[PDB]
């Protein structure tokens, strides 16, 4: 009974209430005020239907008289004079700390629990017979033409089913009803408001489960396809479009522990013998419901089978059939559908065209999976993934890893597939590894799923799949476009096919494919290599006689594509085909297919011809090799086969963009144990981990060659000139390991990159004195790599060698690409920062103040104390600093030399050059010390009389004066305090440009 | 019905039931939850477990308590689930595919679920760790990376064994971290990891059992981390707040870094932070905008939550007795502090308002732990404070608006230190005085202000009568003295006071309550007339309603006969359409805690309101709006309305008076925006007799419930703000005499609408002045079935 | 204009896509217009608008898909430069002339970026005798197009579709009114097409000659060309 107990005065449902007088006097009183809303309803819609002020006034009484029972819920929430819980809780709970309250708030909160078990009493009941007197009152008015009137009326029938039971059917059985009616008494506003009112939240939801109503309504919002005037029939497609989008059922057993209900089980002996008998009638409404739905669904097919013509509404049957003919959890296969759902093809409708496919390919992947489950339609959900065809292998075999490896590269006598993405390995083995078996099975079905396919390789003719490939091209032009929902219907085709339905031979696809393959049409030859991906996807097909038809078929007609004639609309399709297909197929399913871009007649070496054509292959090549990254990575050849010594960009590039990828294949580290893996982490040098993809020597030595062969090559251009450059094998070479790098440092190789900067990488790029100039023609940014290179995945270990690179004692060998080294240093700190050793953070610091030194280049010393900033900001602790500052203003300080000296050294000396440029440095290095440092105004004036000079330093100390006094510039009302000396005077100078006089 | 009894037993856990009985309750849920097959509302089942195992219910955690009492729970069903979304061979059966919403939703809450079934997973099945890993990991290539790593990080259970421990399994993930560059799609899953299982370590070191098998792993320097693996993760903390942007919740990302402090051992590790608070210093500037605002705001203000988390969670285990070193000491509250000070400074004036609530919401977290730094932070805040009401920020709009929020979030605290709630009187009495007409912002952030030092003080006169009293002589002269000292670079350690001159200048402080709010009142009346709206006309009358339950009988009797003069004259209640709410709710609020106060009152509201129907008022017809000669009728009907809701049983003196105007309020005045007032006046008498609700609210009690005088920070603090005999609470409920005159009402009124409409029913279709009339008693009515709601009972057709 | 976009253009051109749908097909011996019109309600004066289908001149005319009152802007001033070229060279307009001579104010638009881009797609259809008969298109984005049979507004890519299948360059003029309605089975959300959701529009080789008739169907003309077939 009662449970949530909230002072109802009459008594807790005792019927100690019942015995009160003063409570058959209250309801004698609702009773009175309903059955006097109902005499002023019928007084009203029949003196006064032309007033909408009424209406809405009875419409709220009775939104009230149907909810305010227990509790209060119109009025519920207006702010009345009781301070609010929410409010009161943001402003006295801390978190992390229990009710840190005032007495004030566990009032509210208190009184907030007793309104609150209020509401719980859940109002919900049985309809009062009067009660149902005025919900239908309330339809009537729902269901009314003024815009003024159904709208509030539609938002307050829907408080009253909340509150009523069942009350949906009672909704209904008026509805449908009174919607009927309104159809044949024409055009109606009251179709228009019905309308309205299936699209309210809780009714259009109430309806997918409306199993026996639903039959009727569909085939009358079928009729109300006719705007015979006005919004309906598109308000009619919404609808019955939103109603395929629901429904369905679930026979599946639960695939549930049964422990899931057990730990609940009552002592009560077999009186459970109740749960197997609810599972029987919740198992013959079930079996009910889903024959109403194949009766809809003949009853439908003949409505369009036999309906000459309807037009174009031809749809909701179609977009339903099918989220029905393939549902499974039941689902009788029917044969009668499978014709008609083909024979709509005769419309020759774009639309409809595209659905047949998308249908025709459900509805067997349907049939199919009936097979491979063996009818258990349970073993879908079963993660003990069932198909005949799937076969598990144990990865642990001391012996495995070179299995795979070398039977990767098998293509002949294949032992297993991996269509999709194979994860095991790579990282390590030890797991188990689902995988597929060689020249898969069909299986059986029992004779009714055998009609089935039957009646669509009867209705698959040569002429069939010639109407339907043309419209796809043609509704395809506009777009580009691929869709493997296309490809994965030919696959289809081929089951039926060789496995006995079609007969149709493959070699119909054959010329249904070198068919619509123009040089010309665009969309015409996309369906050409949506054929092609079908024919490998046809291997979960059998005949290995066929297989040899179709391997024989493609190795001819990637000759006439690819093999020379080829436009950018070609490569844009192909291209595509690359990095799609070995993602949706093992490609050792063929022979030739692979053994064909990797058939390498394209990469020429110099230029006193046209050196000949294209990446012809390259990026083609690559889009495979980068989709499979792992398997099939056989390459002995490859590698003795690259280039480098193109005279094309083109080439160039590609050459290296493969390359990139090629590494990228042996790089993954697939060990042979886990343990034997965790290992190997365990003990590194980082109290971090293994490098994870590390470059296995074979390779770190091809590479080290191509560097080296570089540096040999260096008396190629023992003088020439920037005409004479682009045309040298040293060029040649150069580009091609440049444009590597780029695609290196660009994504998830980057760990593979490091290892060689140190001594090849930045050796290297700084091939930038070996001609500026030379950059500018064959436009590369070198100086932008090479300090891009200084944020980057680098390890506590590589970190040491490179601080030890720059910072080089061989330094002074470079020369204004000295402020090239100098910026990559200000990137890497800033990416090594707080994990640079206070060592490391010196040997930097004592180069760059090296820097603000160095006879020579003035370009450099101003860029060094830019730099010498950055490390200063990040140096708070108080005794390196002061030991700066002492430094810098000891070739300074005081008036050491009178006047006229200043102004000759300001120009010439470089210690003191440097001095002042460091000491500018650390004053730009605190930008916002909120309250000022007093070690800044008195070196600052140390500075001033230095800005007073006209003069090569005292210029760079003018800078650190204005720079100054700009960022000081909002905090400034109150930094002049701190300024005694009037050595604010001594700052005014400062900043001078030629509009300043 | 599966889905209707799971919400039926949610509402059970209101109340308790035996820990055998969760042990079972989990166990189906668990199951449940991992269904395959059908339709299943999820979202429900996973909630269900996820709340019968809270680790939380009321400082009581089920998750401890389900352990002890012999779950366990199968980890192949939930494994067997997550690896669906692996790349399943034979594309044409692959059923889920990250990326598509509907799958990856799926995912996340299998994920979620894992997080929550982990503890159950046998800790005595030694080889489940190492099995597990062993068979993910073969699992891990880039294809799988996006699905992988977020298993690990919830569905593998911390275990810690003689041989295989779980933090055996790090240095792989340093391996992938340190790989790739900072990238959110993977740093998330590695700082979770490392952080919710650094929490774990800690966690079990303390009270409970030091162990689950092994204390074989050892904390130190820089929690269960390496010195390089701690290098790490600060270089990339780094990297994120200055370059690369990359985290999501940051909750999540900071764990690692807070429980890896060691009490004993910090040191090497606070070096650490402060080079990573030298780093970050500058892009917190309020003029250094750019993609790193949020990430550097998110992740202080994370921080110092995950923080603040621990040490209050510590502070609750050394009231178990057990102090562990490895516990956080004064001593690193201040270095915190020092830390992050000028650091929160810098955000809260920030450009963005959002992004400064974050590092301003800092302030409340660095005073809960009390460190002795405690007055760095009172001295910025009160300064700042001071120089804003004295307009010295004028020319800077967010110096004024954000120093007003640094002392809101911080109002709680400053009336308990001693020494600063002196200035509490002072600045409050000013934040009054100042709220403006024109500025409707600046006013928000003031009642901010005023709401939050009425909501955490009594607003009594304290003084024993002891003569030298007075604000200034007193009050005023010290609070200056504090103010030029800390203004001069000094502190408030620094400041030395008498004991006695100090608790005269807070004593004789308390005085000022009547003078303020003769101005605050002031205020309200001004208010009446601007076009401020609803979120800010309400906030003011929980202002309103607060000040009024902190005062003692002698204030509030003040207050009282304050309302009462301003509210009759008035010149106030002109402009267009006023807000009536900021004037007659504060009177009803008077009745609930005075119901004498109403017997005089409301015949004062009906002979004013008789006074205005009688000379034309609502005699001009017009839906729509509402006529400006009827707004002082539509004043006092308002209060009305808003009063006699709040009169309970004292309406049962005048009630004949009433109910007879009533009727006579429906035979004259007929206008159809009049009568949704009107008819009003039904509901709020029949709400009031018989709806059960509370009375007294009181900061404290009856005036006299003596906690003594030393009684400001409401016990906000103390222990016994919560014995029964503080919160000794009044409560309406209604006597069998007032149902009785709520039942003479409702069918008084029930006839009286029910015949002048059967009367009408006599049709003039024209008149119009007829359905005005009808709508009028069909509201009547309707109010009349409302409020008088409370004696229906939905059952009653059943019997 | 980030990545070399048009934004305020691409903004207006799929508002295009949104009002309206329009059709042109050029016949070997005639030219054909055509439009759907917008969301109607019962007491709209259904004959009057005309108000997606204008004459520019005796021999010129356009189908709108866009904002009305911003292409009736345009409209009036191109029947302007008509006459124009008469009062000047005392010759009737030659068809690409005064497209060009819209496409240029639009374009007008698309770059003294200080005033706001034109709704409105149109197509022409026109005969001058220099190009035989004409069929034109004209986005807002400045650009215009030469056509055997187009389309455009809501629905577009579709009927692009049917168009582009059923048409034959031998086509007669009655051959292509039908082309016209079949292609508006499809491209109607209003399941089922009226006489007075529609606007129709011929230049033929004129009622007698060899010279250019041009005609605009009264209601009554069109629900009996639809009586050869889409409702009868």
């Amino acid at each position: 009974l009662d449970i949530y107990t909230c002072n109802y005065y009459f008594g807790n449902t005792t019927e100690e209430k019942l015995q009160n007088p003063n409570y058959l006097n209250v309801h004698r009183v609702r009773a009175r005020i309903g059955h006097f809303f109902h005499k002023l309803y019928v007084f009203l819609s029949t003196n006064f239907e032309n007033n909408t002020n009424m209406f809405q006034i009875l419409l709220h009484g009775l939104k009230v008289w149907f909810t305010d029972l227990g509790q209060e819920t119109v009025f519920n929430e207006d702010p009345n004079a009781f301070i609010d819980v929410d409010f009161l809780e943001n402003v006295q709970s801390l978190s992390h700390v229990n009710e840190p309250f005032t007495r004030t708030n566990f009032a509210i909160r208190a009184n907030s629990l007793h309104q609150s078990r209020v509401l719980l009493h859940s109002t919900n009941r049985k309809a009062s017979k009067l009660e149902n007197l005025l919900l239908v009152d309330i339809i009537q008015l729902a269901t009314s033409l003024y815009p003024d009137i159904y709208k509030p009326a539609q938002g307050t029938l829907v408080h009253c089913m909340k509150q009523l039971v069942g009350s949906y059917g009672v909704v209904i059985n008026k509805i449908i009803p009174s919607l009927e009616k309104a159809i044949k008494d024409h055009d109606y506003m009251k179709i228009q408001v019905i309308l309205n009112v299936l699209l309210i939240k809780k009714i259009h939801r109430k309806l997918m489960t409306d199993y026996k109503d639903i039959g009727r309504l569909i085939f009358l919002l079928i009729e109300c396809c006719r705007v015979n005037e006005l919004e309906i029939g598109m308000y009619a497609d919404k609808i019955l479009t939103d109603i395929v989008i629901g429904i369905k059922i679930p026979s599946s057993v639960c695939v549930i522990s049964d422990q899931a209900f057990l730990p609940l089980a009552p002592p009560d002996g077999t009186i459970n013998l109740q749960v197997e008998a609810v599972k029987l009638a919740k198992k013959k409404k079930r079996e009910y419901y889903l024959s109403l739905l194949v009766d809809l669904q003949d009853k439908l097919l003949d409505k369009l089978d036999n309906e000459k013509d309807m037009g174009w509404k031809i749809r909701m049957f179609i977009l339903r059939f099918v989220t029905q003919i393939q549902s499974n959890l039941e689902s009788k296969p029917d044969k009668r559908a499978v014709f008609s759902i083909i024979s709509q093809i005769s419309t020759k409708h774009p639309e409809i065209i595209h659905l047949v496919v998308k249908s025709l390919l459900s509805t067997c992947n349907k049939i199919i999976s009936l097979s491979d489950y063996e009818y258990d339609i349970t073993r879908a959900y079963k993660n003990e993934f069932n198909p005949s065809f799937v076969e598990i292998l144990d990865t642990s075999t001391t012996s495995f890893p070179k299995t795979f490896t070398e039977e990767m590269n098998n293509f002949d006598n294949p032992k297993y597939f991996i269509d999709l993405r194979a994860y095991v390995g790579w990282l390590c083995w030890g797991r188990l590894m689902y995988v597929m078996s060689p020249k898969a099975l069909k299986l059986n079905l029992r004779e009714n799923e055998l009609e089935v396919l039957k009646t669509a390789g009867h209705l698959l003719t040569r002429e069939f799949l010639r109407d339907v490939t043309m419209n796809l091209v043609q509704d395809n032009e506009t777009r580009g476009v691929f869709s493997s929902g296309n490809v994965s219907f030919f696959s289809l085709v081929i089951l039926l096919i060789s496995s006995g339905f079609c007969e149709l031979n493959m070699s119909d696809l054959f010329e249904l494919c070198e068919s619509y393959y123009n040089k010309d049409d665009k969309a015409s030859m996309i369906m050409s290599v949506e054929i092609v991906a079908g024919l490998v996807c046809g291997s979960k097909f059998m005949s290995v006689s066929d297989l040899d038809k179709r391997d024989t078929f493609i190795e001819n007609f990637l000759a006439k594509c690819l093999d020379y004639e080829l436009n950018h609309d070609a490569f844009e399709i192909w291209s595509t085909l690359a990095w799609w297909l070995p993602a949706v197929v093992d490609l050792r399913r063929s022979k030739t297919f692979f053994c064909h871009f990797i058939n390498a007649d394209g990469m020429f070496d110099r230029e006193s011809d046209a050196a000949t054509h294209q990446t012809s292959k390259i990026y083609m090549l690559r889009s495979i090799l980068m989709s499979m990254e792992f398997r099939a990575p056989d390459v002995g050849k490859l590698f003795d086969e690259l280039v480098f010594d193109h005279p094309y960009d083109q080439v160039r590039q590609a050459v290296a963009k493969l390359l990139t990828t090629l590494v990228q294949n042996q790089s993954n580290p697939s060990i042979s144990d886990p343990t034997t893996l965790l290992e190997a982490e365990r003990n590194d040098p980082d109290g971090l981990g293994l490098p994870l993809k590390s470059v296995p020597e074979k390779v770190d030595a091809y590479i080290k060659k191509q560097f080296e062969i570089i540096k040999n090559l260096e008396d190629s251009v023992v003088g020439l000139n920037p005409q004479q450059f682009i045309k040298t094998d040293y060029f040649y070479r150069t580009s091609t390991i440049f444009y590597w790098i780029k695609e290196m440092a660009r994504g998830p190789n980057k760990v593979l990159l490091v290892p060689y900067l140190v001594d090849y990488v930045l050796p290297f790029l700084i091939g930038l004195v070996k001609h500026k100039d030379v950059c500018a023609l064959a436009s590369l940014d070198p100086v932008r790599l090479y300090a891009g290179l200084g944020y980057m995945p680098i390890r506590k270990n590589h970190v040491a060698a490179i601080v030890d690179y720059v910072c080089s004692s061989n330094v002074a060998l470079s020369s204004n690409q000295t402020k090239l080294q100098l910026a990559f240093i200000q990137h890497f700190l800033s990416a090594e920062l707080l994990q640079l050793t206070e060592e490391e953070k010196n040997k930097i610091l004592e180069f760059v103040v090296s820097n603000l030194y160095n006879e020579q280049f003035v370009e450099v010393r101003v860029r060094a104390a830019s730099i010498l900033s950055d490390i200063v900001h990040n140096w708070k602790e108080e005794q390196p600093l002061l030991s700066l500052i002492e430094r810098f203003a000891k070739g300074l300080d005081v008036n050491k030399y009178t006047s006229k000296e200043r102004q000759k050294l300001s120009k010439t000396d470089i210690k003191i050059h440097g001095n002042v440029l460091g000491l500018g440095a650390i004053i730009s290095a605190f930008p916002y010390v909120f309250p000022l440092p007093p070690w800044i105004p008195k070196n600052l004036s140390n500075l001033s009389s230095w800005a007073r000079t006209s003069g090569m330093t005292g210029n760079a100390a003018k800078n650190t004066i204005s720079e100054f006094k700009k960022v000081r510039a909002d905090t400034w009302k109150f930094d002049r305090a701190s300024f005694n000396t009037e050595e604010l005077e001594d700052l005014e100078g400062v900043l001078w440009r030629s509009y300043y006089a | 019905n599966v889905n209707h009894w799971t919400n039926e037993l949610k509402n059970c856990l209101h109340f308790d039931f035996p820990v055998a009985l969760r042990k079972s309750l989990a166990t189906v849920y668990y199951y449940l939850s991992l269904v395959q097959g059908q339709k299943v509302y999820r979202q429900m089942h996973v909630d269900m477990f996820e709340r019968l195992v809270s680790l939380d219910d009321d400082r009581t955690q089920f998750t401890e308590l389900l352990q002890k009492q012999g779950l366990l729970l199968d980890h192949q069903i939930m494994l067997n689930f997550l690896c669906e979304f692996l790349p399943y061979p034979d594309p044409d059966y692959a059923r889920y595919e990250l990326s598509s919403k509907e799958d990856l939703q799926l995912f996340r809450l299998l994920l979620k679920h894992a997080h929550n079934a982990k503890p159950f997973f046998d800790k005595s099945k030694e080889s489940l760790l190492v099995d597990t890993m062993n068979f993910l990991l073969s699992s891990l290539a880039p294809s799988t990376m996006m699905a992988v790593m977020p298993i690990v990080t919830s569905v593998v259970p911390y275990h810690y064994h003689i041989h295989s421990k779980i933090i055996d399994y790090f240095p792989f993930c340093y391996s992938i971290w340190s790989s790739v560059s900072a990238n959110v799609a993977i740093d998330t899953h590695m700082y979770d990891f490392v952080g919710s299982i650094s929490k774990d370590v800690h966690n079990k070191i303390l009270s409970s059992e030091h162990e689950k098998d092994v204390v074989g792993v050892e904390f130190g320097e820089f929690g269960i981390f390496t010195d390089d693996q701690m290098t790490f993760m600060f270089n990339r903390l780094q990297g994120h707040l200055r370059t690369d942007g990359q985290i999501h919740s940051y909750s999540r990302t900071v764990k690692p870094f807070v429980y890896a402090i060691n009490g004993s051992k910090k040191d090497r590790f606070f070096e650490k932070l402060v080079s990573l608070a030298k780093a970050i210093e500058t892009f917190i500037h309020p003029s250094n905008n750019g993609f790193w605002t949020k990430p550097n705001a998110k992740f202080v203000h994370a921080f110092i939550k995950s923080y603040h988390g621990r040490v209050k969670y510590e502070e609750d285990i050394c009231a178990r007795g057990v102090t562990n070193g490895i516990c956080l000491t004064s001593f690193c509250h201040e270095e915190i502090v020092e830390i992050f000070l000028n650091i929160i400074s810098l955000g809260s004036q920030n450009k963005n308002p959002d992004i400064a609530n974050y590092y301003i919401s800092c302030f409340a977290y660095l005073l809960e732990l009390d460190p002795s730094n405690a007055y760095l932070i009172y001295d910025k805040i009160l300064i700042d404070l001071y120089d804003t009401l004295a307009d010295q920020f004028i020319n800077s709009r967010h110096r004024i608006i954000s120093s007003l929020k640094q002392f809101t979030r911080v109002i709680r605290f400053i009336v308990m230190d001693k020494l600063y709630r002196v200035h509490i009187t002072n600045v409050l009495s000013m934040l009054v005085s100042k709220l403006d007409m024109n500025d409707t912002n600046l006013t928000s952030n003031l009642i901010n202000g005023i709401v939050s030092i009425a909501a955490f003080i009594p607003i009594q006169d304290l003084t024993g009568e002891d003569d030298y009293i007075s604000f200034e002589s007193d009050t005023l002269p010290l609070v200056q003295q504090h103010f030029y000292h800390i203004k001069c670079g000094e502190s408030s350690k620094t400041f030395r006071v008498d004991d006695e001159l100090l608790n005269n200048a807070f004593k004789a402080s308390t005085t000022v309550f009547q003078s303020m709010l003769k101005v605050y009142v002031e205020k309200i009346f001004q208010l009446v007339d601007v076009d401020l709206e609803d979120s800010l006309v309400t906030k003011i009358n929980q202002t309103t309603m607060i000040l009024q339950e902190s005062m003692d009988d002698k204030i509030f009797n003040y207050f009282a006969s304050l309302l009462n003069r301003n509210f009759w004259s008035n010149d106030s209640f002109k402009e267009k359409d006023p807000n009536y709410e900021l004037v007659t709710i504060p009177l009803a609020a008077l009745v609930r805690r005075n119901n004498g106060l109403s017997k005089e009152l409301v015949r004062t509201l009906l002979f004013h309101i008789k006074e205005q129907i009688k000379r034309g008022a609502g005699s001009v017809r017009s839906t729509s709006e509402i006529q400006q000669r009827d707004v002082k009728l539509v004043l006092y009907l308002t209060a009305l309305n808003d009063v006699l809701r709040n009169c309970h049983e004292s309406l049962l003196e005048y009630s004949d008076e009433l109910i007879t105007f009533m009727k006579y309020l429906y035979d004259n005045v007929t206008n159809p925006p009049l009568d949704v007032i009107t008819s009003i006046v039904i509901h709020s008498a029949l709400a009031t007799l018989c709806t059960t609700e509370i009375t007294d609210c009181r900061l404290f009690p009856e005036d006299s419930k003596i906690p003594e005088k030393d009684r400001w920070g409401g016990l906000q603090f103390d222990p016994r703000r919560f014995d029964k005999q503080h919160l000794s609470f009044q409560w309406h409920v209604p006597s069998s005499d007032e149902i009785t005159l709520s039942i003479s009402i409702l069918e008084s009124l029930s006839e009286y609408c029910i015949n002048n409409v059967e009367e009408l029913m006599k049709a003039p279709r024209h008149d119009s002045e007829y359905g005005d009339m009808i709508q009028k008693y069909v509201l009547v009515m309707t109010h009349t079935l409302s409020g008088s709601s409370l004696l229906f009972d939905p059952d009653f057709n059943k019997y | 204009s980030p990545e070399g976009r048009l934004y305020q253009v691409e903004y207006a051109l799929e508002s295009i896509s949104h009002a309206g749908t329009a059709i042109g097909i050029m016949a070997s011996d005639g030219i054909v217009l055509a439009a759907e019109r917008k969301v109607t309600s019962t007491l709209l004066e259904q004959d009057t608008s005309t108000e997606k289908l204008y004459k520019l001149n005796d021999k010129i005319a356009v189908a709108v898909a866009g904002l009305t009152a911003d292409a009736e802007i345009l409209i009036n001033t191109a029947r302007i430069h008509a006459q124009n070229y008469l009062k000047t060279y005392n010759e009737d307009i030659p068809v690409e002339i005064l497209v060009r001579r819209l496409s240029d104010i639009k374009q007008g638009y698309t770059q003294h970026g200080g005033l706001r881009p034109f709704g409105v797609s149109f197509i022409y259809a026109g005969y001058d005798d220099r190009y035989g008969y004409q069929l034109y298109t004209s986005n807002p984005s400045g650009n215009y197009t030469g056509w055997k049979a187009i389309s455009v507004g809501a629905n577009t890519s579709a009927a692009q579709t049917l168009l582009q299948m059923d048409y034959k360059d031998d086509m007669k003029v009655d051959d292509a009114i039908e082309l016209a309605l079949k292609t508006l089975s499809k491209t109607t959300d209003s399941s089922a097409l009226t006489y007075d959701r529609l606007e129709f529009a011929t230049i033929r080789k004129g009622a007698n000659d060899g010279e250019v008739y041009q005609k605009i169907f009264k209601p009554q003309e069109i629900k009996d060309i639809l009586v050869k077939t889409g409702i009868t």
